[PDB]
């Protein structure tokens, strides 16, 4: 058994990683004081929920996260939350003022005061893992502190466990859910001294969320506590096979070997179905077919683009609840004389598949339905280099007059580094295009 | 139209299908980018002071 | 009150809609770089679709179908009807074309031959035409060497069809001809037909060197005791459907976070046998001189107006489909 | 825990502070004597904003009432809510200004400063994690043009990273005490460039003609001109003192709403303005909160574009009409927006509205249009100043000339500076 440690950076990294742990306390039977009655190795055990959560003498089952935040009052939820017990104190960070939207602010100015101080918590947490995998980082691209204070951390994780696999589930910025106007700086800032720090990252555009929300779930004005349940299932899939048995997926290695060929393409689409209103009188169960011909819907993918205008490099099928492979291949095999499905002539034209018995678990009183059988598709198109070209864009039309710049520099950085770190998104740019276009 | 390496266990199954086949910066050198961005807030506040104390 | 970009100061056509849009009192035209828009008149090359449909509260609509130069480039399209089931290699309205790289450069150059060989000993016409995409540069001949050597002396892609050697001529004047007919496909994919046409005649034996439908159809049955409606609209009605509704799965717009249109040039010949034959077609089309009033307005009535309406006897034939 | 120091200089400076705090105190449940009477605990969630608790469970301003002569502050102690204020933080002289610049920046002020700042640090001293400073002030007179920006200056010297936020009455010849309000006024203006993250411009002439044409008011009075500036003070401060999904601090709407450093001055809007129980739907509300008559700047902003912009709007209303009214307004006047700033508008709901209206919007934008204001402003100037006229009241003070030229060129540049992002 080997342990994985989480880290949630920023407003929403703390939010999204408070939504995922109160998820599987569900899907694997931890009452809110730590307990777990199923759990018969008491104290101890190598188990595969214990990748997650690490077990005390009382028989306390901790997660193995680390919160940050260089502001206490959304990480003050959690301490006196539904899950307060489930945490010890050491576990949940809090500085005394934020980086206020400030990628240098976070990077610089606070970052260096506070670094140290998160790699000692995080090692105690190491030190209590025989054989660690890795780190999985939520942060948002636009927040002060969810971009500057998460690229240190990545920085400085590859110092102190250089040999371990670093996954980032992200969030990209959305007008419709944002007062912020710099996020396209701190974006491109954050993703250039991250990008080789970084094995594979899921970016998740809350433009595709709120949409989501609005359209199946019937949710008018979709608040966080909407977007980070949604959020949290696609994690909860994502993370799925490093938690359950299983064959597919079980380290996180495995998930560079598997979604990422070149290092800086390690940006793999996301795409979960079926996703149903809860209110609903009741809804009629999808297939296997059919929620695999959904995830070649963009209605359903966490970023907005076109699969048919790109080429697949790889593609991942992770399925959840009454799934069978003969339903599966049945439905591949239809799809391929359907879709648009092209791929790059130098990759396998397959699909890794994974099934778990356990059907998703749905938040009571939440806002999705209970199902018998979803899936999310981890697939890497080139055509997510549209999600780069639009915020390359707002990076563009704010740089080309220096709006904003001066309270980047007025923190001690450079100029230079948002010329820079332009420069690397047009060579990734580049890079989608060589390895799609012909 | 192949499926290989299928495993089955108590919780679910795993399994691939084919359609086709095909055809760092160091810990020092972090710590100068920080002291270094230190070194120049430093340095506008100090002509701020300047500014003020003229 | 409605917005729009103009990104294409060369098109006629859309010069046109940009002009009655604005006519109406309703619509107001925006900076070419300005986002906040509804309506975009893009760019021929590298429209960036990737923009398009991300801005809150807003319906962004696009003349163009990202994707459809499969349809409009001339490799692309022998390409796509020689691999597409629904075209099928044995397409019986398309002349046998092959996709031939210059050798300074997959490449149908020995599958070529083979059937130029086949004609040769054949006793068959073996007249052939070579042209690529990079022309405002066309070379016809009998011989398969000088077809080969025109390429390797270009750079680009080429395609080498057969030449039809029996067109139809028009009397008097022993005369060649081609005939233009405009389609429109809107958000829905609706795959409308203009209802009128235009024909380029060679005024050499084989106003303005146009002749429209009206004309062409009394010679038809003057000349041949037919119509123009049975000899040959039948035919291209067909052909523009199968083209259409072809590529229908990769650039429709249906569930997207943007919508589509777009106008589409066909381009057609036509045999002594009264058979209709595709030659190609233009993604940017421009419009007969005559027609410009007629046809505009019908792109802002069914393509534009549809999705943004404002405050018949239609003029196209909808090309119904599944 | 993010504490603000308010801080009111001045006549005018004095008399719309207290009318500030009488209205929220209003709004957060406060009595005259400092006790909580509220029945939403949001009244109490961050009330700590604006208030420090003492014993009893009592809550006073942190607010610092500052002037060179006992007159208005003797009226605030006894007004309404005069108990309210810490007795230790009122502090005055007996000298005066007389509507001098100089005398309230260089002379009489100087030998008041530094009590001032004592009070200042006091206050600052309880601060869980201090954000930062608000001055209310006028620009005309002496005490809030003269000695408030030498206490911007002296404050900047020992809390350099913290936010400084004021909210400045700019002088008008349609209501005017001196003659030499544009000299005071271009001399403030020239501090608050430089030692200032945001100031709200609330120029005189626009409060008087809102309450004459649209309130209906034959004769305004300073009392009808400071309802309104207490309305709009309550609504730009209403994402600071109330709980909601914005966690907005001073600091984050300066990053967001100030593309360049200089140019930080806004101009306030509120809706509704009305001359009274009719409800007012989300599209009236909208409407008017963009429309000039509903400005407190009297510039039109038809005469520049918008930076950034920042709607709040108060109320139970349908956050879906809401989204769907404020994307309209953009999306049918996109000329009069900077198109080199993308999502350059957002908007901001809270539930709780001011006393006595089902719901209201205020208005928050940084436009260029404001550059209007400084053209009057430097127009009056140049008018005296090229004949030296009134010039020796400033000189027998110890000021020269070349301070005037230096403030006057700097404002023109402020100009010229709006002028070039307006195209
Ligand atoms: N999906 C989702 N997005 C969030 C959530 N919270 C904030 N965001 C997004 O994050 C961006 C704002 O950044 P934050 O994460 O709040 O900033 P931060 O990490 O706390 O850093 P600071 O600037 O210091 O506050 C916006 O684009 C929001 O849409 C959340 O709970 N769920
Ligand atoms: N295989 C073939 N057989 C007979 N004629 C042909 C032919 N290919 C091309 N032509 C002739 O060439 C003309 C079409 O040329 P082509 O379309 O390739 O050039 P082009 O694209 O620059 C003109 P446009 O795109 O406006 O129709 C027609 O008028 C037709 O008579
Ligand atoms: N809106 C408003 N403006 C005022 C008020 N009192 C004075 N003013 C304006 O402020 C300027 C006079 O400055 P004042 O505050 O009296 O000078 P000070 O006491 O020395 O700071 C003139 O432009 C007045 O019109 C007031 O109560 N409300
Ligand atoms: C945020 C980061 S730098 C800054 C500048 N603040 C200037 C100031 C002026 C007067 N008094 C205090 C401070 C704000
Ligand atoms: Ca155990
Ligand atoms: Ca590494
Ligand atoms: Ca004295
Ligand atoms: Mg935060
Ligand atoms: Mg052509
Ligand atoms: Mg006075």
């Amino acid at each position: 058994m080997r342990e994985c440690i989480s880290i949630h950076v920023g407003q929403a990294g703390v939010q999204i990683g408070n939504a995922c742990w109160e998820l599987y306390c569900l899907e694997h039977g931890i009452q809110p004081d730590g307990q777990m009655p199923s759990d018969k190795t008491i104290g101890g055990g190598d188990d595969s929920f214990n990748t997650f959560f690490s077990e005390t003498g009382a028989g306390k089952h901790v997660p193995r996260a680390v919160f940050v935040d260089l502001e206490p009052t959304v990480i003050d939820e959690v301490r006196t939350g539904t899950y307060r017990q489930l945490f010890h104190p050491e576990q949940l960070i809090t500085g005394k003022e934020d980086a206020a939207n400030n990628y240098a602010r976070g990077h610089y100015t606070i970052g260096k005061e506070i670094i140290d101080l998160v790699l000692d918590r995080i090692r105690k947490l190491a030190d209590q893992c025989t054989g660690l995998q890795g780190f999985l980082v939520f942060h948002s691209f636009g927040g002060g502190t969810g971009s500057g204070f998460t690229s240190l951390l990545m920085e400085r994780l590859s110092v102190d466990y250089g040999k371990k696999s670093k996954l980032e589930f992200s969030i990209y910025p959305a007008p419709q859910v944002s007062t912020a106007v710099v996020e396209p700086y701190n974006s491109i800032l954050t993703t250039h001294t991250t990008l080789e720090h970084s094995d594979c990252a899921f970016m998740v555009d809350n433009e595709a969320i709120y949409d989501i929300c609005r359209r199946n779930l019937d949710i008018e004005r979709p608040t966080y506590t909407n977007l980070n349940r949604l959020i949290s299932q696609i994690v909860s899939s994502i993370t799925a096979s490093l938690r359950f048995d299983g064959a597919l997926n079980v380290d996180l290695t495995e998930f560079q070997t598997n979604l990422v060929p070149y290092p800086r393409i390690h940006f793999p689409l996301a795409t979960y179905a079926p996703v149903i209103s809860a209110e609903k009188a009741y809804h009629e169960q999808l297939s296997v077919a059919e929620i695999t011909n959904a995830c070649f819907e963009p209605a359903n993918q966490m970023v907005k683009c076109d699969p048919r205008h790109g080429k697949y490099m790889a593609c991942c099928l992770l399925y959840r609840g009454d799934v069978v492979p003969k339903d599966v291949n049945a439905a591949i095999a239809t799809i391929k004389t359907k879709r648009s499905i092209q791929f790059v002539d130098w990759c396998p034209t397959g699909f890794k598949v994974g099934i778990n018995y356990q059907p998703p678990t749905v938040v009571p009183g939440g806002d999705l339905a209970k199902v018998q059988r979803a899936v999310c598709m981890l697939s890497n198109t080139t055509a997510i280099a549209e999600a780069w070209a639009r915020l390359d864009h707002k990076f563009d039309l704010m740089y080309a007059k220096r709006a904003f710049v001066h309270w980047y520099v007025g923190e001690g950085m450079e100029e230079g580094e948002f010329s820079e770190a332009r420069e690397d998104m047009a060579a990734l740019e580049k890079d989608y295009e060589e390895v799609g276009v012909d | 139209m192949e499926v290989i390496e299928l495993n089955k266990c108590t919780s679910g199954q795993s399994f691939e299908v084919i359609l086709k086949p095909p055809s760092d910066p160091s810990l020092e050198e972090i710590q100068k980018k920080l002291e270094a961005a230190e070194e120049r807030r430093k340095y506008q506040e100090a002509e701020l002071l300047k500014h003020l104390a003229e | 009150m409605y917005t729009f970009v103009v990104r294409d100061e060369n098109s006629s056509v859309y010069a046109e809609v940009s002009r009655l849009l604005l006519a109406t009192g309703q619509w107001k035209r925006l900076r070419k770089d300005n986002p906040r828009f509804n309506l975009m008149l893009g760019e021929r090359n590298r429209l960036p679709f990737g923009r398009l449909g991300h801005e809150p509260g807003l319906v962004q609509l696009v003349n163009y179908y990202r994707g459809a130069d499969k349809l409009c480039r001339k490799a692309s399209l022998v390409k796509l009807i020689k691999t597409s089931p629904e075209l099928s290699e044995s397409c019986t309205w398309f002349p046998e074309s092959y996709v031939i790289y210059p050798t300074n450069l997959t490449d149908e150059r020995e599958v070529f031959l083979a059937a130029y060989n086949r004609r040769r000993e054949g006793r068959e016409g073996n007249v052939w035409i070579a042209k690529s995409s990079a022309g405002a540069g066309i070379l016809i001949s009998s011989e398969a060497s000088e077809l080969l050597d025109f390429i390797d002396e270009q750079g680009q892609v080429h395609v080498i069809q057969k030449y039809l050697e029996k067109p139809l001529l028009l009397e008097p004047g022993h005369r060649k001809f081609d005939i233009r007919s405009w389609v429109l496909v809107d958000h829905l994919y609706n795959i409308y037909l203009y209802r009128e046409g235009v024909l380029r005649t060679s005024s050499e034996p084989y106003e303005g060197n146009e002749m429209f439908f009206e004309e062409f159809n009394q010679y038809l049955m003057d000349a041949l005791n037919t119509t123009l409606e049975n000899s040959i609209l039948l035919q291209i009605k067909h052909i523009i459907r199968s083209c259409l509704m072809c590529i229908e799965p990769a650039i429709s717009t249906k569930h997207l976070h943007y919508q589509s249109f777009q106008l589409f040039g066909f381009d057609f010949m036509v045999d002594e046998e009264l058979k209709v034959w595709l030659i190609e077609v233009n993604g940017a089309p421009a419009c007969a001189q005559k027609l410009y009033a007629e046809l505009c307005q019908g792109i802002v009535d069914v393509a534009i107006s549809s999705v943004f309406p404002l405050a018949p006897t239609s003029i196209f034939i909808k090309l119904h489909h599944h | 825990m993010r504490e603000i120091v308010h801080i009111q200089a001045g006549q005018c400076g004095n008399q719309i502070g207290a009318k500030f705090w009488e209205v929220i105190s209003d709004e957060h449940g406060i009595d005259p004597t400092g006790s909580y009477h509220g029945d939403s605990d949001l009244q109490l969630e961050r009330i700590n904003v604006y208030y420090n608790e003492a014993t009893g469970n009592k809550y006073v301003p942190r607010a610092i009432l500052v002037d060179l002569e006992p007159g208005t502050m003797d009226s605030v102690r006894s007004g309404p809510f005069g108990q309210i204020f810490r007795p230790d933080n009122f502090v005055f002289g007996q000298s005066g200004a007389g509507n001098n610049w100089a005398k309230g920046h260089y002379t009489e002020g100087a030998e008041l400063v530094d009590s001032v700042l004592d009070v200042v640090r006091k206050e600052s001293e309880s601060c869980d994690c201090l954000q930062g400073f608000q001055l209310t002030h006028s620009l005309g007179g002496g005490t809030g043009s003269g000695m408030g920006t030498l206490l911007i200056s002296k404050i900047r010297e020992e809390y350099p990273d913290r936010i400084m936020n004021t909210f400045s009455v700019m002088p008008s010849p349609k209501v005017s005490d001196t003659v030499v309000e544009p000299y005071n006024a271009t001399l403030s203006v020239h501090q608050l460039v430089e030692n200032t993250d945001e100031t709200y411009c609330i120029d005189n002439e626009a409060l008087y003609d809102i309450c004459f044409r649209t309130l209906k008011l034959t004769t305004p009075t300073y009392g009808d001109l400071n309802h309104l500036v207490s309305a709009t003070m309550s609504g730009v401060t209403t994402c600071l003192r109330f709980p909601g999904q914005l966690n907005a601090d001073l600091r984050k709407l300066a990053v967001n709403m100030v593309p360049f450093p200089r140019l930080h001055f806004f101009m306030p809007g509120f809706a509704p303005l009305t001359s009274q129980y009719r409800a007012l739907t989300v599209p009236e509300l909208t409407q008017q909160m963009f429309d000039s008559k509903n400005m407190m700047a009297a510039c039109d902003p038809r005469h520049g574009r918008y930076l950034t912009v920042a709607a709040i709007f108060r109320g139970r209303m349908s956050m879906k009409e809401v989204d769907e009214q404020m994307l309209n307004v953009q999306n049918k006047n996109s000329s009069y927006f900077v198109e080199w700033i993308p999502n350059n508008v957002k908007t901001a709901v809270c539930d709780i509205p001011p006393r006595g209206l089902k719901m209201s919007a205020t208005f928050i934008g940084n436009s260029t249009a404001i550059q209007e204001l400084f053209k009057r402003i430097s127009e009056q100037f140049t008018a005296m100043f090229r004949r030296k006229a009134f010039l020796h009241w400033y000189t027998g003070e110890g000021m020269d000339e070349m301070e005037f030229t230096e403030a006057e060129s700097n404002m023109n540049d402020l100009v010229s500076e709006y002028q070039q992002y307006q195209d």
